[PDB]
DNA sequence: AGGTATGGCACTGGCCGTCGTTTT
DNA sequence: AAAACGACGGCCAGTGCCATAC
């Protein structure tokens, strides 16, 4: 209907009908007064909302009785085939291993006692299967070893048996293994160990087309069963605060404890060398028949560990959903074209020019520096004076011209002279010495002639070392800077006289007498700490954002970018060397964390011939160009709350100004004809946590003030959470959503505070104080009324304990069992905020999975020509034939309604809120950015998509829009 | 100033010639100096092998060009340029009385439409290349035509000449990809002189336009009085091209992937003196640690520095360590490492006073041998740098030494 | 002749057909030089510039410039540098007409600048300030390469590069100096020829000035002069400084004396011509000398995968430039011709081998290498090439 | 008590290989 | 001429801080 007793905008009428049942019962007269008494009390029940227009469409038919069922039978018609592998995998006689393992190329099955047979491929509906690959030849894989009920498989190299002076670089489908039968049925399931690596060496993985195949991941269902947190790993590890039962049960991710722990029986052993890490090809090719052993145990230890796991996975996470989720979030798919080349060049490059202007710079300073060795001078230096310059000895064994004609004579003389005097090598020592003329410090920071990658001069010196500073003479508010070991980074105040290689305390005095006269200690600060003692000084330590507990680790951190600026941190030198130093660190430092992983992606070039058609005959096609794809490798739980990890791809920076090669995730690029269709949830976890409260406060929507806050905001106007909260404290919405979930998870309120001064700079403590209470006190009152009661997010708080401190916690919406090592019995009070977060966190994950069932069966159902893409934690993207980009937008819009539905039925809700009906924007673009407006102009790149690669802004169209343009069907003839 | 005690480091030591009055800025920007010394020309030498070797040595696509220093032939009348006329031309008019009264003022007009005019820029005659030099890469439209050469410029006696040596490349590209290729050039080029400098942000770029409406760049030095112009990169597209060469336009067609086209041309234009200058500025460097740290020396980058080593020695005897210091600079000179002979001049003063010319002449490393290398052959080394004391072997210096230079490059 | 059309067809010489001549040539006014003879008289004067230069204490580089500014001598043979403001002004208001023609035409004598003839006089001008460097050791010399500028019979300019030494030594010792000096310019033009035979050296005389020495190089036509070298006294260093000689004075001996002059000079461009004639000397090739053929190797790929031979001779091209050899990528044109024309155009080009890349190579790594002069084809393994071609250069300079 | 994940560089410490000096 | 021994140097492993994503 059009309204609920709190006078807000439901579901329309007809979409309402369609989804919800008739005969849902209402709300009783209690409940309505509970209710509007909360929303006066808290002061909402005046406000009145424009009403937002109404939608109408034709939903395709629904199966069962309600959303359950029908979201039941979508997963089992999805994940029927691929259980039915698994069990088949679970009844499964191998034989024992071949006596001994062939050496031919190809595919080799080994039959009964110890026959062999090249085969074209294993052809089998389900696998264990492992692959080795040797890192000294780069990505290519090496050899594979794979297991089927009733036989064993081994996979030989083509680069691994034959030996040749050239193997090409670039990676085609032809030099992976095959896999994939062609068009005993349909369906294929492959089980492994970080099974995604292994995926990732398939060449039919790297067609266009989607696969059937999918794959399921031991370390996955480990960690939805009994997995462990970082900080529980780390305990873990080292038990080699209060409670120790789950230790028992629980374990790494590692195969070899994975195995102890499901399985038992003698320990797994590895091998000592670890040739393919660190190896050669001929080791490689020496060690054939141990290597092999060495895999089909691994494959063996890995099949026990599916067999023992299965059933607890089926009995912890009951619901189909689950399981088909997993297996669609496997299949993730990335193109790329000849322009991810050069991003590669562009940015490397950039990154080296800013490096070496950088090391010009502190370079010179250190050769200056070695002239105060004469007499002494460095013992007056105010940062140099500890540092160590002795000298080490250098060690041994125990008249009026004419022309002339004869000059041969003299030259030969003069070459055998310098070569007898050349031949007195025997009283040199076999082992050079290292520059033993330089002082110490210096000597450290030149490279080893004998070195391949040596230079001239302290060409190892950069910003992060402890020497830097004193080389640059940085300064804090006129005092020189200082580190102590156990203090970190701080600064000397000069002035003591009870005595608080000598420091030369005069000195510093005079230079901060020069100073000030440009405008028990008399500072004050982080507090002197006199467990440092640097006679005639005080020391001081460096503010640091997360309090006076944490050290300074480097005062070119970030955030001292404004302290710059200020002038309260100064260089020696004067001028903008400091500011440029600060600058140039802050534009190379994702770089340089992060240029290994992302220059390292391995990459397939698909030749013309296994093409789509649609791709060749497009008139952007271009010709001598290069396209191809890259497989993440995501672990599809990687997480207590089952979130998914991937190395590179979930860590990638957004396309930002002043950081280079920010551009990353805008090098994944639709060939021509396809188009990428994304969305992302708004404000998710928000909703979730509000939609809890209102269920357990009185079963209506809004029946909370949280919830009632949460429902109206409009994103356009501003007016959500994040938009409001930014403005009341006057930061970006991007800072605004962790100061917001950083309170609704268990942050104190020193956190938040120091939280706002680190984001406003123009604030103050007791600004920043004030502005943290009044945002603590309204959404949390006293624990209860006895001599969470009052507050306005109190019923959710309570909602979330109450499901925290159940015997077996589950997910509320799909009823996943939280892992075992982190339950009450094993664990009493210990974890209790990863606890807590895990509810909501997990049913995010909930969440994601409902969407992947949705979106796959729509797919399906109007034959839409897409495969999934990727999606990162919230959000989902969609490579798809550009004719169809429009229907699979209203797909979408569509998923996100049900997927919305879905988490109220199970909840006890009948309605859903107009407001978070659909998707505030979906998007539409050639390639993967945050916005789809951006240019994405970045030191890697400063002309921008648009000019460099012809990259043309995308479109964000809501649902009104994408109504009209489709009229609201999916048929592909309107 | 700082700029009085550069300019008169460079007189004595031989950079620069001329007297103190004749050494001004306007002067030294105009290119009506006197000249340069031995190791100014060295320096110069130096920067244009260096420019060579970035432009032309690693590109399979660039070729080098030669172009006469003068223009002959009927020129446009004005412009005001000079006019290159023989001795007896000034008689075989005057002489047999060729309507001496007032036509003789008409001849103007034949000087201004008969005499060439010498080179003013090296884009025209690299132009003048463009059909023959299209048989090397079989007609691939992009590729390069590079040349160092002076040009001279009317300054302002009443008209004086200022001769400039430069550096020119003219670049044919398929028209499509124009602008693509000039941000690439005004990067590498950005990059190159950035790489020789001790503070590569005085080097700056500026976008311009013309009045035709084409994009173009330029790029300055900051002198401590002001930025000045050292390079010029112009988007002429195919004007000059086609006004060359007016007739059957199909005569100049190359290839873009399967496609013929009419090149546009991207010229860039840098003057070598002025990069010269600027790096000599660079290189002084005109904080209480540094300002007590007052000694004054040339630190030029290893790869553009006049001299490399420094030879001399000890007290001793004279024949045998005449002997190895002559064996010592054959080998050094025989590898390409030029060397300064001390020891061929008597001794006149002490270590101080060594160390202080070869820094004011930049030279990287005093090599010094004494009795004790002939007893057990271990020189002492010093470096410009650090000016820090080392013993050494002498059978690796050859190498060391190659080493040194070799990986500076790549710093 | 043929040479000359081969020249052409090479890009040796510039220019059209008929733009090129024998009288041209030896003149200097001609269209110029294309890539290869650029890099060939670069090659030439690098050689040079080692030989007389680097192996001496006493010989510098000198920079003087083009043109000499200021007054002039009145009347004389040279080409005068004229205004066109100082003929505009008369646009607008004459001047009277009439009778100063003649007095413009002397005045023109009077004020003109003029072009560098020869880089005697701009070394003279360095003379006193250059023995500082020196500390007045009389025996010095000072050396330059550059371009000079000739009359040649409507006069037409003529431009040669041109190397010149100027060498101040005692006079008691100026004739074997003189001597000494013919000797070595003989002998380092013999070194690089094939046939030394046709360089001669002769001797004569002048009114004004000592003994001196000729170079001459038989062409087929005939002896066209390369150098020259005279004994010039020291009539022309006390012109430019007359009266006093306080200054001019140098060491010898510990007594002051005025040096002697002697002044050797030499033409690159009729050298290089005449070493283009030395080399031509059944099947048309150029065996140029190791030390100044232009193009050392030329690459080219076989039949088979066009990415992965372009990649190997890629990675081959830039480890040969790493190393200063000089390389003519031939394997980008994709081989469209037969073997025997690739062959007969490296060979009229000069260079040393030609480097084929084929599939076969991806297997083993053996490539075929032939010889310019042997024409012999040999199986090479591509990571020994470069090192074969240095040493190869390196036993060529050493001989 | 924010939660969950990922990774890199700088610095410290321990072990073991190998050399040159000193005994026999 | 062969063996004990004290020192230097390279690799591996571990801890801390900082920097990314949601
Ligand atoms: N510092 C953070 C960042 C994110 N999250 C979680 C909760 C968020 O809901 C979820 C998704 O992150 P967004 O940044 O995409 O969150 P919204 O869905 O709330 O944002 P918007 O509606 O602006 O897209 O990640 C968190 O707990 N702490
Ligand atoms: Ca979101």
């Amino acid at each position: 209907l059009r309204h609920n007793p709190l006078d807000i905008q439901m579901l329309s009428r007809g979409l309402h009908e369609q989804i919800f049942g008739q005969g849902g019962e209402m709300p009783g007269e209690a409940a309505v007064r509970r209710s509007v008494e909360h929303l006066q009390k808290h002061g909402l029940w005046g406000q009145p909302a424009v009403p937002l227009p109404d939608v109408e469409l034709r939903l395709p038919p629904l199966y069962g009785d309600n959303l359950d069922q029908h979201f039941r039978l979508l997963a089992q018609k999805q994940s029927l085939p691929y259980l039915e592998a698994a069990n088949l995998l679970l009844q499964a006689q191998l034989p024992p291993k071949p006596p001994a393992w062939a050496w031919a190329e190809g595919w080799t099955r080994y039959g009964p006692e110890g026959e062999a047979v090249p085969v074209a491929i294993p052809e089998e509906r389900a696998l264990v299967f492992d692959v080795e690959v040797c890192l000294a030849e780069g990505t290519c894989p090496t050899l594979a070893v794979a297991i089927s009920p009733s036989a064993w498989y081994s996979w030989c190299s083509q680069r691994l048996v034959e030996e040749r002076y050239s193997w090409t670089s670039q990676l085609s489908p032809a030099d992976l293994i095959p896999l994939e039968v062609p068009t005993d049925w349909q369906e294929q399931l492959v089980v492994g160990h970080n099974v995604s690596f292994d995926r990732a060496h398939i060449r039919e993985q790297y067609l266009i087309q989607g696969s059937r195949m999918r794959f399921l991941d031991t370390m996955s269902m480990h960690m939805a069963i009994s997995g462990l947190s970082s900080f529980q790993r780390s305990l873990w590890i080292a038990a080699k605060i209060s409670s120790w039962d789950w230790l028992d049960i629980s374990s790494v991710n590692s195969l070899a404890e994975v195995h102890r722990l499901y399985v038992g029986g003698p320990p797994l052993e590895k091998e000592p060398r670890e040739l393919f890490v660190k190896g050669t090809m001929k080791d490689i090719r020496e060690n054939f028949q141990d290597l092999m052993q060495y895999c089909a145990q691994d494959v063996w230890a890995t099949h026990e560990v599916f067999q023992q796991q299965l059933p607890l996975f089926l009995e912890r996470c009951p619901h189909p959903v689950t399981l088909a989720g997993m297996l669609e979030m496997g299949v993730s798919y990335l193109p790329v074209n000849q322009n991810w080349e050069r991003y590669l060049a562009e940015a490397q490059g950039t990154y080296e020019e800013l490096q070496r202007e950088m090391k010009k710079s502190l370079m010179d300073l250190a050769n200056d520096a070695c002239q105060l060795l004469s007499g002494e001078r460095y013992k007056e230096d105010p940062w140099l004076w500890d540092l160590e310059w002795d000298l080490q000895e250098f060690k041994q064994k125990k008249l009026g011209p004419c022309s002339e004609e004869e000059e041969f004579q003299q030259d030969v003389m003069a070459r055998a002279c310098l070569q007898k005097l050349k031949g007195t090598t025997e009283l040199l020592p076999k082992r050079p010495q290292h520059l033993p003329g330089h002082p110490g410090w210096y000597r450290k920071l030149c490279p080893r002639l004998d070195d391949p990658a040596w230079t001239p001069g302290p060409s190892l010196l950069s910003l992060q070392m402890r020497v830097t500073p004193k080389l640059m003479a940085l300064t804090w508010d006129g005092f020189p800077l200082h580190y102590s070991e156990r203090h970190g980074w701080g600064y000397l105040v000069p002035g003591r006289r009870d005595n608080l290689v000598v420091c030369p305390y005069r000195a510093i005095e005079s230079l901060y007498r020069k100073h000030c006269l440009e405008q028990p200690s008399y500072h004050h600060g982080n507090g002197p700490y006199n467990d440092v003692d640097i006679p005639g000084c005080w020391f001081f330590k460096l503010p640091h954002k997360d309090g006076n507990s944490c050290n300074v680790g480097s005062p070119f951190a970030k955030d001292f970018l404004p302290k710059m600026e200020d002038g309260t941190l100064q260089a020696g030198p004067g001028g903008a060397s400091g500011p440029r130093a600060l600058e140039i660190n802050k534009m190379i430092s994702f770089w340089r964390n992060a240029h290994k992983r992302i220059s390292s992606q391995m990459v397939v070039w698909l030749p013309r011939s296994a093409l789509p058609r649609a791709v060749i005959r497009h008139p952007d096609y271009d010709e001598e160009g290069l396209y191809g794809a890259i497989l993440p490798q995501v672990v599809t739980a990687g997480t207590i709350t089952r979130r998914a990890v991937e190395p590179t791809w979930l860590t990638a920076s957004n396309a930002r100004p002043d950081r280079v090669g920010s551009e990353l995730k805008a090098m994944v690029q639709a060939p021509p004809g396809y188009t990428l269709v994304g969305a992302d949830v708004d404000s998710q976890e928000l909703w979730i946590a509000a939609v809890l409260g209102d269920a357990h406060f009185a079963g209506m929507h809004g029946c909370t003030a949280f919830g009632w806050m949460t429902l109206q905001g409009r994103k356009s106007r501003g007016t959500d959470l994040h938009s409001k909260t930014a403005t009341t404290v006057g930061i970006s919405r991007e800072h605004a959503k962790i100061f917001n979930y950083g309170r609704i998870y268990g942050a104190g309120q020193p956190f938040a505070e120091r939280l706002l001064m680190q984001f406003n700079h123009r604030l103050t403590q007791q600004e920043a104080a004030e502005k943290a209470q009044q945002m603590y006190a309204a959404t949390k009152g006293l624990r209860w009324y006895r001599l969470w009661k009052g507050g306005t997010e109190s019923e959710m708080f309570n909602k979330l304990e109450s499901i925290a401190t159940s015997d077996i916690p589950r997910t509320p919406v799909l009823g996943c069992c939280i892992s075992r090592a982190l339950e009450p019995s094993a664990v009493q009070e210990e974890f209790m905020t990863s606890r807590v977060n895990w509810v909501v966190q997990s049913s995010a994950v909930d969440y994601l999975h409902l969407m992947l069932v949705a979106m796959k069966w729509l797919f399906e159902e109007f034959a839409i020509d897409g495969r999934f893409c990727i999606s990162i934690h919230d959000e989902v993207r969609y490579l798809v034939r550009e004719e169809d980009r429009y229907r699979a937008a209203l797909a979408l819009q569509i998923t996100n309604l049900l997927t919305r539905c879905m988490f109220a039925y199970k909840l006890g809700l009948n309605d859903l809120p107009q407001s978070v009906a659909f998707f505030s924007a979906v998007d539409i673009d050639r390639c993967l950015r945050k916005e789809v407006t951006m240019d994405c102009k970045t030191p890697s790149n400063p002309t921008g998509m648009e000019r460099r690669y012809g990259i043309p802004q995308g479109e964000a169209l809501d649902i009104y829009q994408i109504i009209e343009l489709t009229k609201g069907s999916l048929e592909k003839r309107s | 100033e700082g700029s009085e005690a550069l300019l008169e480091i460079c007189q004595r030591r031989h950079f620069l010639s001329g007297s103190k009055q004749q050494l001004s800025r306007d002067s030294l920007l105009s290119g009506c100096h006197p000249g340069f010394g031995p190791l100014g020309v060295e320096l110069r030498k130096n920067l244009a092998a260096e420019w060579w070797t970035s432009v032309v040595v690693f590109r399979e696509q660039v070729f080098p060009v030669d172009a006469l220093h003068h223009k002959p032939g009927p020129l446009l009348p004005g412009d005001s340029a000079f006019r290159l006329v023989s001795a007896e031309t000034l008689r075989e008019i005057l002489q047999d009385k060729e309507l001496s009264k007032e036509q003789l003022v008409a001849f103007l007009e034949n000087v201004l439409k008969t005499s060439g005019k010498l080179r003013e820029n090296l884009l025209h005659g690299a132009l003048e290349h463009y059909v023959n030099c299209l048989d090397l890469v079989n007609k691939r439209l992009p590729y390069g035509l590079a040349q160092i050469g002076v040009c001279f410029h009317p300054v302002f006696g009443v008209k004086s000449i200022g001769e400039k040596t430069e550096a020119s490349l003219v670049w044919f590209t398929p028209p499509r990809t124009s602008n693509q290729w000039l941000d690439f050039w005004l990067r590498h080029r950005l990059q190159w002189w950035r790489k020789f400098a001790m503070s590569p942000s005085n080097f700056s770029s500026s976008d311009c336009q013309d009045e035709e409406g084409r994009k173009g760049n330029k790029l300055y030095y900051n002198f401590p009085w002001g930025k000045e112009l050292i390079e010029t990169l112009w988007n002429l597209g195919d004007h000059e091209l086609l006004h060359m060469y007016p007739g059957n336009v199909s005569k100049l067609h190359g290839r873009d992937g399967r496609k013929n086209v009419v090149p546009c041309v991207l010229s860039v234009n840098g003057d070598l003196d002025r990069g010269m200058l600027a790096y000599l500025y660079d290189s002084f460097q005109l904080f209480t640690r540094k300002k007590n740290l007052h000694r004054k020396v040339l630190k030029l980058h290893p790869c553009l520095a006049p001299i490399k080593v420094a030879l001399d020695v000890g007290r001793g005897p004279t024949l045998e360590l005449r002997q190895v210091c002559q064996g010592l600079f054959n080998e050094l000179l025989e590898n390409g490492i030029s060397v300064w002979p001390g020891y061929l001049e008597t001794m006149q003063s002490s270590l101080e006073q060594l160390y202080s010319k070869y820094d004011e002449m930049s030279i990287l490393f005093t090599v010094l041998v004494t009795e004790t290398t002939l007893e057990n052959g271990l020189i002492h080394l010093r470096s410009r740098d650090t000016t820090m004391k080392e013993m050494m072997h002498i059978s690796k210096l050859k190498d060391f030494l190659i080493k040194y230079i070799s990986s500076a490059k790549n710093v």
